[PDB]
């Protein structure tokens, strides 16, 4: 919201406020001054993780969903909304999960899908194994398909046991949440920054593929892991967080 | 039936009625019982020390002396008692094993500084036809441990097994510069499929010296209570990357202990690791330290004193992803050696 006029009293009585703190500011210094823009960022709140949002904290929501910056002259609002007509949009913001077949979540009508870990990959990522290598494997042989163009394959070895010679061993085991060798799986775990989205849910690397028709490399809906939810509805009213940033 | 135990070396004593090992109180013990007690567990002409110590072992059926009777054996004069009459128990050292010069920066498995001489004073090198092949660790001047799959067929006769100690470099062990062969015992259950019992003792005829570069490593005790993520210090001249030959100098950096349930799970090693096989390394990427020596030992430092826990064995590709090293388990059979060291004299 830039280049316009506003106040506060019609605002905070026209939306059902439950709190309005501030930080780096005094609550009456809004009423006089003339800023340069305002940047309101809103989202709903999952109920049992509401205490993630303390100003300058650890947790899930401030670390892998939306990091509340503790430097500018922000002012945080916690309001409510009647649940007559409320349709929570639940869409995934990452490119490389919808590229590998992320359709949707199954949650209820009023459940908000937050995040736990947020893993980042490169541009040439391909979570399927190499099918022209994998046929001579016998032990631990994974599913595979053909990657799209330029996406380099997953690194899979047929290294040698004490007796068996072609037994499969790839990277990213068992799941990249709890991998044994973190310095080798391409899905690197990163913490989200100020004003960024969670760059992708983690893919379990061993549910992405089939055996016979090695098509373009897709995945399967059980394999995206690292998200949970809860219901926003408390006191018959879906609570909502919303930030403000009073820059300039 | 007599054995050492734990950190403070209490003699445990087995009785057929109590079916159990039991400690001896220090009520009128003597070196004529004590210095003649190291030949019971395979130490003929050596002894170090004996003192009184406080009881903390955990048995409530002690062993006492039948000094009221006349001249009988040690092994007849041992009845039970509920209390130690002076509250001192067996403390023992059968040999001058243990200490080194506590030095600082010996780290020459890849990316470090060389093993300082005298700070790993048990490190040997074994040779056939003067090429460096396998290592080991000394526990007596006459006995020497190594991995059994060096002494496998068709090289299973002792007269071609030349030990060569002392010098960090690949050169200075010359003919005469290192004592030589005798008896090759083996744990006689090595296999091709498992490599279960990949530990074979060796013997020498000529007793060497505890001078500077040579000192016997401490063999562990029955039930000495390691820690499940303990630090471990290996040594050896092994090739730091595979399809090599041998490193030039002595390399003695550090590794860690992986437990069973990580190695023996489904992804590392699919249910292979026996009770007589110990895993070691770090279950990680290319952070591991290879230095392949097949006997280049695993030395830990519990009770501020170096102890031997594992001698090396087979592995996978040199120090890479998911694939640790798997070590022979030399607290399992520290008494089998002590019934194969009893009757060489
Ligand atoms: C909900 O939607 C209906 C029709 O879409 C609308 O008439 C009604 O006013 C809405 N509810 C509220 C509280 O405004
Ligand atoms: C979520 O949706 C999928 C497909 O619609 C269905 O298989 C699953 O049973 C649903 N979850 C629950 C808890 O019913």
């Amino acid at each position: 919201f830039s280049n316009c006029n506003f106040n506060l009293s019609t605002l905070l009585r026209l939306v059902h406020v439950d709190s309005f703190s501030c930080n780096n500011l005094d609550k009456s210094k809004i009423f006089g001054s003339c800023f340069n823009s305002i940047t309101v960022d809103k989202f709903a709140i999952p109920n049992r993780r509401r205490d993630d949002l303390q100003l300058g904290s650890s947790g899930f929501l401030q670390s892998s969903n939306y990091k509340i910056d503790i430097s500018s002259s922000s002012c945080q609002l916690y309001y409510s909304l009647p649940l007559v007509n409320v349709t929570i949009n639940n869409f995934n913001p990452s490119s490389w999960n919808r590229r590998y077949g992320f359709g949707s979540f199954n949650v209820s009508s009023y459940d908000v899908v937050y995040s736990d870990h947020c893993f980042s990959v490169n541009s040439d990522f391909c979570p399927c194994a190499d099918p022209s290598v994998v046929n001579s494997c016998v032990k631990s042989k994974p599913l595979s398909a053909i990657c799209p163009a330029g996406t380099k394959y997953r690194h899979c070895d047929l290294d040698t046991t004490l007796y068996v010679n072609n037994w499969c061993r790839c990277s990213c085991l068992p799941d990249p949440i709890s991998t044994y060798s973190p310095n080798t799986c391409p899905q690197k775990k990163v913490v989200v920054g100020i004003g960024e989205h969670c760059p992708g849910l983690g893919i379990n690397e061993e549910k992405c593929g089939t055996q016979l028709n090695h098509s373009s490399c897709s995945c399967s809906p059980d394999a995206f892991l690292g998200w949970s939810f809860d219901s926003c509805i408390s006191n018959n009213r879906c609570n909502i967080f919303s930030n403000f940033i009073f820059n300039g | 039936c007599v054995r050492l135990y734990g950190p403070n070396f209490i003699l445990q004593v087995y009785s057929s009625q109590r079916k159990s090992w039991h400690p001896v109180c220090q009520d009128d013990w003597n070196e004529n019982y004590g210095r003649a007690a190291c030949r019971d567990m395979g130490y003929k002409n050596n002894f170090y020390s004996s003192q009184g110590i406080v009881d903390d072992s955990g048995s409530t059926s002690f062993m006492k002396l039948n000094t009221s009777a006349g001249n009988v054996d040690i092994y007849k004069k041992l009845y039970h008692s509920d209390a130690c009459s002076s509250k001192a128990v067996v403390s023992l050292r059968c040999i001058a094993c243990g200490v080194n010069l506590n030095s600082s920066r010996q780290s020459q498995i890849v990316g470090g500084e060389s093993a300082l001489p005298g700070a790993w004073p048990w490190q040997v090198s074994l040779h056939v036809q003067n090429v460096h092949v396998c290592g080991g660790s000394i526990i007596t001047p006459e006995w020497i441990v190594t991995a059994a799959h060096c002494v496998e067929k068709p090289l299973n006769n002792p007269w071609h097994w030349t030990a060569f100690a002392g010098i960090l470099r690949q050169s200075f062990m010359f003919y005469g510069a290192g004592y030589q062969v005798e008896k090759v015992i083996s744990h006689p259950n090595y296999d091709s499929k498992t490599k279960n019992n990949d530990i074979a003792l060796m013997k020498l005829q000529k007793p060497l010296t505890f001078n500077d570069l040579v000192k016997p490593v401490c063999l562990p005790n029955p039930g000495m209570m390691l820690q499940p993520e303990q630090l471990c210090w290996i040594s050896g001249w092994g090739a730091t990357e595979e399809k090599g030959k041998t490193s030039e100098v002595l390399n003695a950096a550090k590794v860690l202990l992986i437990e069973t349930q990580r190695c023996n799970s489904r992804y590392v090693y699919d249910n292979l690791i026996t009770p007589a096989m110990i895993c070691a390394g770090f279950l990680q990427g290319n952070v591991d330290s290879c230095q392949g020596d097949s006997g280049g030992p695993l030395v830990t430092s519990k009770n501020n004193i170096w102890w031997l826990i594992g001698d090396t064995s087979w592995g996978s590709g040199c120090a890479k992803a998911y694939r640790p090293g798997v070590y022979g388990n030399v607290m399992v059979f520290t008494d089998w050696i002590y019934r194969q060291m009893r009757a060489d004299g």
